């Protein structure tokens, strides 16, 4: 009776059991309560999965079938599937717990709650979707969500705008999604998972890019690619556990999902994977220095977010994607942990300011977020002791993985980008921990409360980040993978150069120390070099000047409005219908009245006259060249 | 027998001791709503034209009976789901109307009533004449309802109407003319059949076409549309109706197949060009506009051309997406523009932006209606609308891969419209407002709600009253 | 004054040099990380519209 | 339940207005019936991959061959053109 349906329609009760409200508190203690009994089952689903079958729900509802498609509501929970699953699940239910106590005061503190758990339905029948359409229906669902969702508050720029520029950015990839959809639709007839993966092997064995670089045009959206990136560090600025689902486990990962999903199609077009590998390339550096110089913490886990999911691109641009979903299951542990280890410190914080340069004191003026984030900060640097070393330095190996040639430049690029992964923790944890007491506010230990049992949503996902690293040993493994017999990552896994595989980590304790060693010299962020240092780091400030959007944006509203321009003249279309009509009335009126009261009669007969003249004269001018048709042209210039 | 509703004449006539003559009103577009549904229970299968009446009376003045019969046969076919399209619009109308009468008269509520029984014939028509005949009829009644009754300056919004959407009718009284005079007959239900050859195939086309280019608006003239949206005149039909008006794809649907089977010269280098650029162009016209209906409009504009480059798509998908769009919209749409009139301008009087926004801090539900419905308006996962405007980007792009390619960007700009519409009108301050009034008139609760579950109703795609392709394809 | 102003605008233009885009922000300021994350709304009495209502 | 017979449209001289209505209702019919053989040719596919785990070459392709050739037919019906004396496209 504990069916693959309660995985899902449990989800769904959390909106219905909260639109139904009536109940100013207590939606937290039956809601997050309805999550753990969705989560605790699906690991039982996930301990089922010995066996491997594939439970179908498929006649939930036939969507249309007209000519040549069939879209069904089809429910299909694959061992792809499940590995999302059971992080959104996880990440979800600690987030439902952490909210708790935390952002207990509100106008309303309702909806909170339940926008994202139903947000949570939603991302769970995004994953479960076994089909294209439902996982459209996921995927447009989250984002309109979240314009609800991030902009929780009512505020002026750091939400309400916010939203927009957030939403409006997956709308850029929703477009060209829906667009390689009928491109799908011309192609293939079922557009389900499962008709596809049998058909590639095609009409000729054509182009497909026109498929699936228009869903990598939202995998640019998804998942923050170069391309668009600015709205992560724009929809930052909602409440803490909103920026814990927006970047570890939920938002930004469904952007691999749905080339996981196609991954059948990418094993047969490399002229996609090889943009594939070098956008992610770009993201890895592009975050790297981003968030070195940008001084929000939240600021440095979002970019730190799309620098672990960069080398995720490289890697399912190196056909290694099981490594990219492992390590997709590894960032969403890391990135629970370190947002609401934040959003504590924040919380304890009076000021509850978002900055760096004002804390001082995580040492033992607050020591217990300290260790729970240095764990989540040794995950982040690969360190070998945990899950980090798993997560991390085997897609640095499958840059090396010499199936490919020209392969050689992003094993520097990843490595460079895991040096600055180093920096970004070192860079926060001096920075609150080590350094001297930067604010004097808050001084006679005002922030030594600690928040309200919030050690029992962090200890859960600690212990999943420090020794569930043994646990999903995937690497010789089948884990329902395509893999159309290119690379297989075989050669990457053996013999690679050992000063190559062994300095990947050399270097990560070498710079985490070296950045440790600015205490006691200061001068990293001294010597205010005006012409050389100062203009770098305002321009690495300024998320590398990705405000170059709005010059084209804002410089192309006007452009819009333009477009609004043209539309008056549309109006001078029918304006003049009004006016050159009310010249000519002036003009038929003007002539033959001269005197017009007294007179009237001299007007009308010299008029019958040229009446006569002029109609026997164009008889004449018709009967010898009927061509000459300027005669009526200039009588119709005096009306 | 005969005279069963000339007494209830005399009950109407006798109706008037209460002198609202409103709440009969509205129980006989209720009643219509059964006489409708009744109706729907027969048009089973075999894809002909179903009931049959003549109505204009070759050998009599009101009966169908004979072997002669030149007359108007008005009747049901597979048109009948905009007929269920409309019988449960008519009354929503009046109901979400039913409080701001603006005491001048009652006689508005005949009106509607009026055209809404008008454009119920106008899907009842068959024949050309009998077309036409009823395709402009409104018009005296849009007329007199933009002129009396409108906010803004009457004088310029209701002669645009009789200048356009009469200017585009009586270029279509040239090409009613032509092919009545070459057929000497205009059964289209029944002449799906002619050797038209072609040359003389095209000018009548062209004489068909930019009529329909008229009425659901392209860029040549597409100011028509937002005019009569920005004078609305009485909530209930200030719109929604003229906005039911606007559903002349049953012309290119109706007509433009049966003796149109050779018109592939004029179909892509025109339509699809002409639609782009709107759907380009004019759903662009929505950035700087400060109107609260003209953003709107423009959005009506937008959805129509989409259904129309799904309607000259040759592909039984475009076609069903066309009219599931022509359901869609026509649910969505005047949910919005019920929202802004009657439950948002009336708390205001005033149709501008700059200084309405802020709101659910004071009007809670309000905003909750307003984001599900704009998302229901932006092109929306579930059937709001969706599976109407992709079914016919699925068409256009069969048709024609690269417009197609660049009209997908209607997403995008569907987007533009309200999600810069909502947030800068949900952003918590509403300093220039005195925090007017409860939100949902209980009422207008019902009047929004109806066409929220009646747009949200259409997930399961029912095509059940369409075999499709029956007539609009070619080989 | 000619010299008084050629040095205090030298160093306004000095201190252009040393313009810094993420300030401070103080959490009450206007700068947004705490501005108004929740507005108190001002209660005022509900002014009904339409007679009928 | 019920089987119209079928009338062959290109036939009937075009004045007889039931025999044309039940030509195309037919043909319309016949468009349906092929259709109907391609939504169980996609239905074999998709049990043909699900048995199948890896194995798309083993006895999996023969059912995509006809299936790409099934696909651009069986789709539309229009009208069976009088002459056909202008092609284009
Ligand atoms: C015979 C033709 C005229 C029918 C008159 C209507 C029959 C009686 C129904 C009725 O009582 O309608 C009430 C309304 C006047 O109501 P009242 O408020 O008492 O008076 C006005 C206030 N000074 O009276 C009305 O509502 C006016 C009637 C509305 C129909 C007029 C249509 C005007 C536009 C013409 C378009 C083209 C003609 C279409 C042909 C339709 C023929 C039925």
């Amino acid at each position: 009776i504990s069916l693959i349906i309660i995985l899902p329609c449990i989800s769904w009760l959390f909106p219905l059991f909260f639109g139904r409200q009536l109940g100013y508190v207590f939606v937290t203690r039956m809601t997050s309560t309805l999550i753990i009994i969705t989560t605790l089952i699906t690991y039982y689903y996930f301990y089922q999965l010995l066996g491997n079958n594939n439970p179908i729900n498929l006649e939930l509802f036939n969507y249309l079938n007209i000519d040549y498609l069939d879209i069904n509501y089809n429910f299909e929970i694959d061992a792809l599937t499940i590995t999302m699953l059971l992080a959104i699940t996880t990440i979800s239910s600690m987030v439902h717990i952490y909210s708790i106590g935390y952002m207990e005061t509100d106008p309303h503190q309702v909806r909170f709650f339940s926008l994202l758990s139903m947000f949570t339905f939603w991302m769970i029948i995004l994953v479960t979707g076994s089909n294209y359409f439902v996982l459209f229906v996921g995927w447009e669902f989250i984002g309109v969500t979240s314009y609800l969702l991030i902009s929780f508050w009512v505020t002026r720029l750091q939400a309400m705008k916010s939203a927009l520029s957030a939403v409006l950015m997956n709308r850029f990839g929703d477009a060209f999604f829906v667009l390689g959809l009928c491109v799908i639709a011309y192609v293939f007839g079922t557009l389900n998972y499962s008709t596809i993966f049998a058909t590639a092997y095609l009409i000729n064995t054509d182009l497909l890019v026109l498929i699936m670089l228009a869903l990598f045009i939202a995998a640019m959206a998804k998942s923050a690619q170069f391309g668009l990136h600015n709205w992560l560090t724009l929809a930052m600025e909602g409440p803490t556990p909103v920026s814990s689902l927006l970047h570890a486990a939920t938002l930004v990962t469904a952007g691999i999902y749905l080339l996981l999903r196609s991954a059948n199609i990418l094993e047969y077009t490399p002229t996609v994977l090889f943009i594939i590998l070098w956008i992610g390339a770009l993201t890895t550096l592009s975050a790297g220095l981003i968030a070195i110089c940008s001084n929000d913490l939240k600021r440095i886990i979002a970019l730190s977010t799309m620098s672990q999911l960069g080398m995720m691109t490289i890697a399912i641009g190196l056909s290694a994607y099981n490594l990219a979903l492992f390590h997709l299951l590894g960032h969403a542990f890391f990135k629970a942990l370190l947002f609401m280890s934040a959003g504590s410190i924040i919380h304890s914080i009076l000021n509850e300011s978002q900055d760096i340069r004002t804390y001082g004191g995580l040492l033992s003026y607050l020591p217990y977020t300290y260790i729970c984030i240095t764990i989540a900060s040794l995950s982040l640097m690969a360190m070998p002791g945990l899950t980090g070393y798993y997560t991390k330095d085997i897609i640095i190996e499958s840059t090396y993985g010499s199936y490919s040639i020209s392969n050689y430049v992003v094993y520097w690029i990843a490595y460079l980008s895991a040096v600055l992964t180093c920096v970004y923790s070192m860079k926060i944890l001096y920075l609150t921990f080590y350094s001297n007491p930067n604010n004097n506010t808050i001084t006679y230990y005002n922030a030594h409360e600690s928040n309200i049992y919030i050690t029992l949503p962090m200890f859960i996902l600690a212990i999943f980040a420090m020794f569930a690293g043994w646990i999903l040993k995937d690497i010789g493994t089948h884990i329902l993978p395509n893999n159309f017999s290119y690379f297989d990552t075989e050669f990457s896994i053996t013999q690679f150069y050992k000063l190559l595989p062994l300095i990947s980590a050399i270097l990560v304790s070498i710079l985490i120390v070296v950045l440790n060693e600015f205490f006691a010299i200061v001068f990293n962020l001294n010597n205010k070099y005006i012409n050389t240092v100062y203009s770098i780091f305002n321009q690495k400030l300024v998320s590398d000047q990705i405000l170059n959007h709005f010059i084209i944006f804002k410089g192309l509203v006007t452009s819009g409005n333009i477009a609004h321009h043209v539309d008056k003249g549309s109006l001078y279309r029918l304006g003049p219908v009004g006016i050159n009509r009310l010249l000519n009335k002036a003009s038929y009126n003007v002539i033959n009245l001269s005197s017009n009261t007294r007179s009237s009669l001299s007007m009308n007969s010299m008029l019958i006259l040229i009446t006569i003249v002029s109609l026997l004269l164009l008889v004449l001018v018709m009967n010898v060249n009927f061509i000459i048709v300027i005669p009526v042209l200039i009588s119709i210039l005096y009306i | 027998l005969l005279s069963s509703l000339y007494l209830f004449n005399r009950i109407l006539a006798w109706q008037g001791n209460v002198k609202h003559f409103y709440l009969f009103a509205s129980n006989l577009l209720l009643l219509f709503i059964v006489v409708l549904y009744i109706n729907f229970n027969t048009f089973s299968n075999s894809f002909q034209f179903n009931f049959e009446l003549f109505n204009s009376l070759n050998p009599f003045g009101l009966s169908n009976s004979d072997i002669s019969n030149g007359l108007l046969f008005g009747i049901d076919g597979l048109s009948l789901t905009f007929i269920l399209l409309t019988v449960l619009l008519i009354p929503l109308t009046l109901l979400g109307n039913w409080y701001n009468i603006n005491f001048n008269s009652n006689l508005y509520y005949t009106l509607v009533l009026a055209i809404g029984l008008v454009i119920l014939l106008n899907f009842w028509a068959l024949d050309y004449i009998s077309f036409y005949i009823l395709f402009e009829a409104t018009l005296p009644l849009l007329f007199i309802l933009i002129h009396i009754y409108g906010s803004s300056d009457s004088e310029r919004a209701s002669f645009y109407v009789l200048m356009f959407t009469l200017s585009g009718s009586l270029f279509m009284l040239l090409s009613i003319v032509v092919i009545s005079i070459v057929l000497n007959t205009t059964n289209f239900i029944n002449h799906n059949l002619f050797v038209l050859s072609l040359d003389l195939q095209t000018i009548i086309w062209l004489g068909l076409f930019i009529a329909i280019m008229v009425k659901t608006p392209l860029f040549p003239i597409h100011v028509w549309l937002p005019v009569v949206h920005s004078e609305s005149p009485l909530a209930g039909s200030m719109i929604l109706a003229g906005l039911i008006l606007k559903l002349a794809l049953y012309a290119i649907l109706r007509l433009l197949l049966p003796l149109l089977c050779e018109a592939q010269i004029l179909y892509t280098p025109m339509i699809y060009i002409i639609s782009l650029l709107t759907i380009i162009l004019t759903s662009l016209a929505t950035l700087r506009q400060i109107d609260l209906k003209v953003i709107i409009a423009y959005s009506s504009i937008s959805h129509m051309g989409i259904a129309i480059l799904g309607v000259c798509s040759n592909t039984s998908l475009g076609i069903y997406g066309s009219i599931v769009l022509g359901v869609a919209h026509g649910f969505v749409s005047p949910a919005l523009f019920l929202i802004v009139g009657g439950i948002l301008y009336d708390r205001y009087h005033i149709r501008i932006v700059n200084y309405y926004k802020g709101l659910t801090t004071y009007m809670p539900q309000l905003a909750t209606y307003i984001i599900i419905l704009s998302f229901a308006n932006i092109g929306t996962p579930l059937t709001g609308n969706f599976t109407g405007e992709f079914l016919s980007l699925q068409g256009g792009f069969i048709r024609n891969p690269i417009i197609g390619g660049i009209s997908c960007i209607s997403v995008l700009l569907a987007a533009i419209y309200q999600l810069k519409l909502t947030n800068k009108l949900t952003g918590g301050i509403s300093s220039i407002y005195m925090h007017r009034t409860n939100d949902v008139t209980i009422r207008e609760k019902f009047i929004m709600n109806i066409l929220i579950i009646s747009t949200l109703i259409i997930g399961i795609c029912p095509q059940i009253m369409y075999n499709l392709l029956y007539w609009t394809v070619n080989n | 004054p000619r010299l008084l102003a050629r040095t205090l605008d030298e160093t306004r233009a000095h201190l252009y040099e040393f313009r810094h885009p993420d300030p401070i922000v103080p959490p009450s300021f206007p700068g947004g990380t705490k501005y108004e994350r929740n507005v108190p709304p001002r209660m005022e009495k509900i002014m009904q519209h339409n007679l009928y209502e | 339940h019920q089987r119209p017979e079928l009338v062959s449209f290109d036939d009937i001289n075009y004045n007889d207005h039931k025999k044309v209505r039940e030509a195309q209702e037919s043909y319309t019919r016949e468009q349906f019936i092929r259709l109907e053989a391609l939504k169980t040719v996609r239905k074999a596919l998709e049990k043909c991959y699900e048995e199948s785990g890896p194995n798309h070459f083993e006895d999996c392709k023969n059912l995509a061959e006809q299936y790409l050739d099934m696909l651009p037919t069986h789709r539309l019906q229009g009208y069976l053109g009088y002459q056909r004396n202008d092609p284009s496209k």
